[PDB]
């Protein structure tokens, strides 16, 4: 994905300020409340009935931490995304059967969580940068389908 | 469709936006043009630079049309009938581009009303915008 | 949403289907399972071979639920309220899979009512199925 | 795209029976009636207001003939689809700005036109084959975006 040095500076700067414990927990928490059918995948995480149960679940926050870890890995190697997310594209496709529209949903919920945390620091130029990242990551994590 | 709990949430949360509707509408359009630049092609004759009076004016209108929609959240296809006639018959905006302006409004609210943006509000405001998008991209009456 | 011309077309064209609704419903499900085999996972306990009585029975039900929907094409969210409760709360079918069963119904009609399948009917029947899909994939009441 | 010799026999047999004048004209005609926003791309083809005007337009039928030609070309070389639809992916992306959801719409309208013509000859096994083709062709004609 083609980023200029100003965009890549913005991405890395505001990524450096992220609290990498809570963000993944929030992002994945919001996903399960806003796009309910996604719950069907995590029915092994116990109670997910009321927004407060989803945000209060320890496994959700736990699993969230891994997801944001995987975004961080993929933000390191922007040059080679298909090589990075190889086993995951296999994982999410051949076993779980998560259809690829759901990836670009998770990406957009992420960007809403970041603007929530960084308030006015999340400017349009920064947003435009991160939109290109989470496109790549989604578009690359589902190429085993096609 | 829209639960009675979601109708409340939309009314309450859009109430808290209130009188900065012009500004939020403008910032939404501005994020959208930067993020997804193929959306510009619907506005060939505007001056889409930073801080144009054209865009700031347009955002006022959008934001007001959405305020009207929230007033009649129960009988929406009658209220929004002139807009449907514009966006659907004449302009022929395809419904993908509604999903980007709806995204860029939520980012904008979350960056300005952090306290009012709980999951339940996020969940309702998403359905609301989605309904509105569907009325404006169809040919009825 | 749904023009008054489209409501007529749906009533008329679904009238011509009439009493083969069971069979068309079955064939639709059968095309869908073959074409998009990840759709099977919602039916873990069915016997999804060729010509099973389970599938043929299920198709009867679907086809009848759609007949009911066409009867109340004006106040649809009340009519389809038990189905929404099933497909949306309990089963949590995601709305992509509605787009494939709706596709496989149109292929089936076009392969059996060639004369009744003019563009205007194609256009209306597509909107109708799309409305129905939206009621069943949402949590209201 | 992975086809078995039975599927490829079915594809080629029922493709052999296609009247390659009218099908493209019908398919593209239906597209403009069923997904109205698509008209914005062909506003240079004159009157498109009433279903009868769209089906009655000579340019629509003319342009349709090329589209089905391009499907025929891509059905020849199933092994190498990305190499085939190289200039078109550039054409439809970099100039026209047709977004890639519209490709999988055209593909599905095509399959409805074929079942309309071949009636009961268009069986589920055949359908399943053609669905895999028009997926490939759509998924390949829009890789210049991602
Ligand atoms: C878009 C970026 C995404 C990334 C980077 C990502 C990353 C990951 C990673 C690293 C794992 C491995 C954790 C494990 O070992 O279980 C995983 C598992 C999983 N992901 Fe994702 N994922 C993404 C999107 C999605 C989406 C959209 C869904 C569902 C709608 C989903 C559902 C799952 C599930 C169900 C598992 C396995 C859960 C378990 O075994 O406990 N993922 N994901
Ligand atoms: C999501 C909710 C939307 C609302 C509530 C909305 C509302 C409005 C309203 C009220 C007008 C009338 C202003 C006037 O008369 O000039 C308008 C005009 C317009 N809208 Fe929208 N709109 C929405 C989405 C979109 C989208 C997604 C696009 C394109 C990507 C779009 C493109 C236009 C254009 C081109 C005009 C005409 C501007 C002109 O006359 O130069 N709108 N909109
Ligand atoms: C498009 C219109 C659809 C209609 C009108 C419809 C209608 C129905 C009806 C009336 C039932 C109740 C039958 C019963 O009680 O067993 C039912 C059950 C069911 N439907 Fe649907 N359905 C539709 C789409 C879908 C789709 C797309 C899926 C999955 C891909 C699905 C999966 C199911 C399942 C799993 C059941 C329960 C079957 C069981 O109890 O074993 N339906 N549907
Ligand atoms: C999915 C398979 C598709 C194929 C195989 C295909 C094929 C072609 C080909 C071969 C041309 C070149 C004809 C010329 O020189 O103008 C072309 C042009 C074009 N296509 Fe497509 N196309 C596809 C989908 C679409 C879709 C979905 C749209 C719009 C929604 C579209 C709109 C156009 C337009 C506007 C032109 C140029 C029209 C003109 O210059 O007169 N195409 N297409």
């Amino acid at each position: 994905v083609h980023l200029t040095p100003e965009e890549k500076s913005a991405v890395t700067a505001l990524w450096g300020k992220v609290n990498v414990d809570e963000v993944g927990g929030e992002a994945l928490g919001r996903l399960l409340v806003v796009y309910p059918w996604t719950q069907r995948f995590f029915e092994s995480f116990g109670d997910l009935s009321t927004p407060d149960a989803v945000m209060g679940n320890p496994k959700v926050k736990a699993h969230g931490k891994k997801v944001l870890g995987a975004f961080s890995d993929g933000l390191a190697h922007l040059d080679n995304l298909k090589g990075t997310f190889a086993t995951l594209s296999e994982l999410h496709c051949d076993k779980l059967h998560v259809d690829p529209e759901n990836f670009r949903l998770l990406g957009n919920v992420l960007v809403c969580v970041l603007a929530h945390h960084f308030g006015k620091e999340f400017t349009p130029p920064v947003q435009a940068a991160y939109q290109k990242v989470v496109a790549g990551v989604a578009n690359a994590l589902a190429h085993k389908y096609h | 469709v829209l639960s009675p709990a979601d109708k409340t949430n939309v009314k309450a949360a859009w109430g808290k936006v209130g009188a900065h509707a012009g500004e939020y509408g403008a910032e939404a359009l501005e994020r959208m043009f930067l993020s997804f630049p193929t959306t510009k092609t619907y506005f060939p004759h505007f001056d889409l630079s930073h801080g144009s009076a054209q865009v700031k004016g347009h955002g006022k209108k959008v934001a007001d049309a959405l305020t009207n929609a929230v007033a009649h959240v129960d009988d929406m296809p009658n209220a929004l009938s002139a807009l449907s006639d514009l966006h659907a018959h004449k302009l022929r905006v395809d419904p993908v581009n509604f999903k980007l302006l709806s995204h860029c409004l939520l980012v904008t609210l979350a960056a300005h009303l952090p306290a009012e943006f709980t999951p339940a509000v996020h969940a309702s405001l998403d359905k609301f915008l989605a309904s509105v998008s569907t009325v404006l991209t169809s040919k009825y009456r």
